[PDB]
């Protein structure tokens, strides 16, 4: 299929990141012939579903919600979004959107990294085993800064995964995680994460 | 002086003939500016003014799409009003569309208006106060309701307001030279005998503006037709016989401060 | 200018 | 109340077919649109109609086709499938000028051959005994792998009842092999608790997988079972 | 439904005066069916070079449209040859000048 795509939004960073809570800020410029129009942010979750977190009419004088605020310059054509206290939830793409009559013309789109509140770091890695005469085991890297920045390994046969915040709602806990497994025989749980800088502070099991 | 920016849409089917035949034109005041037709080639806004053509590439697209969409609209509108008329499909039937806004001698923003007619009558307008609808008939009521929930007027409100006597102070900047003329225009009477009884006419043109033609006490009913169009910019019109031969006088414009 | 914005169906 | 609705939300197809996808709304909106959505998450306008009898281009080929004869159906053809139409696509309706509601979507993939396709491999590794001397909390993960599709949805059921707290499960789905096209992907799920939760025999945990692939109406011919939608999981207990 | 019978009317942009050439100009109004058929005649024989704008329609919906072309004689009258659908007959208004 081929499609066609005007000029007209302009979303400049493509990935962004936020400590959580806090404040951050989407830019957003476009370019219009037209004097009417209306314009939106969408929000799309890991669920995919796109979701109006608000419209401004061009003509409604300025702007007129809870952490989400915007600012409308019509002289410069910009449009912000502002989202103050940043949760967890809230990590998700962000689309800025320019509507007419005929259509609505979507920009690249950002996406945004809540980074949570690591009170007490403690990097370790552990060794797991399937305990059902398994083939082979799998090493969980967990409890690490968000600030750490996990890698992929320089191989094939070897594979990881990404940071995954965990949230104990009761225990009001979070936990950053990150697993990697293979079928080699030279694996182990210590050259685990290797490719990537890990901490020193890092406590590796032996029994 | 006043003035005045108009759009006229107008959209027809046939009865087997295809997709229906869209025809929109621009006028301000008097002067038709651009023009859009289905059957044409080019598929495009075209011209028809002199000062108008110096507007940029991204001026003519923009027009180009909403005018398309204007008849995708009524493309639309054809296949609903059909039904709302219990209407059958063999038949071709018209819609009509148009609105503008005015302005004072000072250019400041004085009308707006918006109004829709299916089949030559009336099917919806906007009211003055530019917030509310006049249905027709009952049929034109569910359309009414429709765009009153969707803010329909509001939309409309802040284009006529705004954007068109914005821009419309923009085409006058610009045909200055060959908008405002209000030239004045030429009279003439002709005279022939039918015996005792000839002919006297009292004849108008060469005059910009189309608003326009009679004593002895002047009475009504015998007086009779339209004001016509020269092609090149500027209008005319005439206007009674009666049984005599020793004869009088005949009659008021814009480009004059008139009886001869 | 043509209307952006407020042409509907009816 | 109103919504917009449309189905399936995820599709397997194997090339060279003919492709439907139905769009439900019930707001009474006059305008549709479908939109395809890259890999790289950009939206690019398929199709869209103003209402009846409107239809207006947004593909400029000819491989996509719809069709509006109904306002509240706007169903999207694909005459013949191919793996560039592997995406991601969107229907949404609009009141006038105003926001457009979007449904759930449809998760597409186009595979050169159905034989492809394959179901996951589900296991579930116990928590470490030095996390748990360490840390005083025992995670659990999951792991799929060897499904061809990355059509899942996996979760966490503790003693029969599914949970969401404690739980991180990876964004997206993690391909093997990166230069195959057709290549099958892997996914990891976490589930941490207190070690004194996880040390109870009497505490079940099952590691849920709701895969989509096959219907009845999908053809197949090859030795292996049909791989069809179906769940998988695997299951562990408390340890004393 | 409504139907309008058109208004003829025959006339020339700048007066006649023979020696120059001049436009002939043909300008009907107040008609509802907008698809209509015109031929300016010259000597009873339909000219070929004939122009028109484009369709508009006054506040009471009624359309109007000029046929145009651009040479006058003492001699010959040009006719407007007319046929719409509410006319039973098409008709044909000839050019009159002091008329």
């Amino acid at each position: 299929m081929e499609f066609s795509m005007a000029q007209t939004v302009t979303q400049s960073q493509p990935e962004m990141s936020v400590q959580e809570a806090e404040t951050v800020t989407l830019s957003c410029t476009y370019d219009t012939s037209e004097s009417d129009y209306y314009l939106f942010w969408y929000k799309q979750p890991p669920s995919r579903q796109m979701i109006l977190v608000i419209r401004q009419e061009a003509y409604k004088q300025q702007n007129a919600e809870n952490r989400f605020s915007v600012n409308f310059q019509k002289a410069a054509k910009s449009f912000s979004l502002k989202i103050s206290d940043s949760q967890l939830g809230d990590a998700a793409m962000y689309f800025c959107a320019y509507g007419e009559d005929d259509k609505i013309i979507f920009g690249k789109g950002t996406r945004l990294h809540i980074l949570p509140n690591i009170q007490n770091p403690d990097p370790a890695v552990y060794q797991l085993r399937d305990s059902k005469s398994s083939d082979k085991s799998v090493c969980l890297f967990t409890d690490f800064d968000s600030q750490t920045n996990v890698s992929q390994s320089k191989d094939s046969d070897v594979y990881i995964t990404d940071k995954c915040v965990l949230d104990m709602r009761s225990m009001d806990f979070k936990s950053n995680s990150a697993v990697a497994w293979s079928n080699k025989s030279d694996f182990a749980c210590a050259n685990a994460f290797n490719n990537s800088i890990i901490p020193e502070d890092t406590f590796f099991p032996s029994p | 002086g006043s003035h005045s920016m108009r759009y006229f849409f107008t959209s027809v089917s046939r009865p087997g003939r295809g997709e229906p035949r869209f025809i929109a034109v621009g006028y301000v005041d008097d002067t038709q500016f651009v023009r859009f037709d289905s059957d044409a080639a080019s598929q495009r806004m075209e011209p028809r003014a002199p000062w108008i053509e110096q507007e940029g590439p991204e001026y003519w697209d923009g027009e180009t799409r909403k005018v398309k969409a204007h008849s995708q609209t009524h493309r639309v509108d054809l296949g609903t009003l059909r039904g709302y008329y219990n209407q059958s499909e063999a038949g071709s039937h018209t819609v009509q569309r148009m609105y503008g806004c005015d302005v004072g001698s000072d250019w400041r923003f004085l009308r707006g208006y918006h109004q829709y007619a299916y089949d030559g009558k009336d099917y919806i307008a906007l009211k003055e106060d530019l917030r509310s609808w006049t249905a027709a008939d009952m049929a034109a009521q569910t359309t009414k309701h429709k765009w009153e929930a969707a803010h329909v007027a509001e939309q409309l409100r802040a284009y006529l307001e705004g954007t068109c006597v914005e821009w419309l102070r923009r085409y006058l900047e610009n045909g200055k030279e060959t908008l405002q003329r209000t030239d004045a225009p030429k009279t003439h009477m002709t005279h022939h005998a039918v015996d005792h009884e000839a002919t006297l006419r009292c004849w108008a043109l060469s005059f910009y503006p189309a608003e326009i033609l009679w004593q002895r006490e002047d009475q009504t009913q015998d007086t009779e037709v339209e004001t016509r169009p020269a092609g090149d910019g500027t209008f005319q019109k005439w206007a009674v016989v009666v049984p005599s031969g020793q004869e009088y006088t005949c009659h008021q414009h814009e480009g004059l401060p008139l009886t001869l | 200018k043509l209307v952006a914005l407020g042409i509907n169906a009816v | 109340e109103a919504d917009i609705y449309q189905t399936p939300r995820y599709l397997v197809i194997g090339t060279g077919k003919k492709i439907t996808l139905e769009c439900s709304q019930t707001m009474g909106h006059d305008k549709m649109y479908w939109y395809q959505q890259d890999p790289g998450m950009e939206l690019h306008l398929i199709h869209y109609s103003y209402g009846v009898n409107s239809t207006e281009k947004g593909d400029l080929s000819s491989e996509s086709t719809v069709s509006r004869i109904r306002t509240e159906h706007f169903p999207l053809t694909l005459e013949s499938a191919r793996p560039s139409h592997t995406s991601q696509y969107l229907c949404a309706s609009r009141r006038g000028p105003y926001e457009q509601y979007f449904g759930p979507g449809t998760r597409l993939t186009v595979t050169e051959d159905l034989k492809n396709v394959f179901p996951p491999e589900v296991a579930v590794f116990e928590p470490s005994e030095a996390e748990i001397s360490h840390t005083q909390k025992a995670t659990l993960v999951c792991l799929a792998t060897g499904f061809y599709p990355d059509h899942v949805e996996l979760s966490w059921w503790v003693n029969g009842k599914e949970v969401h707290s404690g739980v991180c499960t990876d964004p997206q789905p993690l391909k093997e092999q990166p230069a195959l096209n057709d290549s099958r992907y892997c996914l990891s799920s976490r589930l941490r608790v207190s070690a004194t939760f996880w040390q109870n025999p009497r505490n079940h945990f099952r590691c849920q997988v709701q895969f989509y692939g096959l219907s009845e109406n999908d053809e197949w011919t090859q030795d292996r079972a049909k791989p069809v939608t179906q769940i998988v999981s695997a299951e562990a207990w408390g340890r004393a | 439904m409504i139907q309008r019978t058109p208004k003829i009317q025959v006339y020339s942009r700048h007066p006649a005066e023979n020696g120059k050439s001049n436009f002939l100009n043909c300008y009907v109004s107040g008609f509802h069916p907008s698809d209509i058929e015109v031929d300016l005649l010259k000597n009873g024989e339909r000219i070929e070079k004939v122009e028109h704008s484009d369709l508009s329609f006054s506040k009471d919906w009624s359309f109007y449209l000029l046929y145009y072309t651009e040479t006058p004689t003492e001699k010959d009258e040009y006719a407007c040859r007319v046929n719409h659908v509410t006319l039973s007959q098409p008709k044909i208004v000839k050019w009159d000048r002091d008329m």
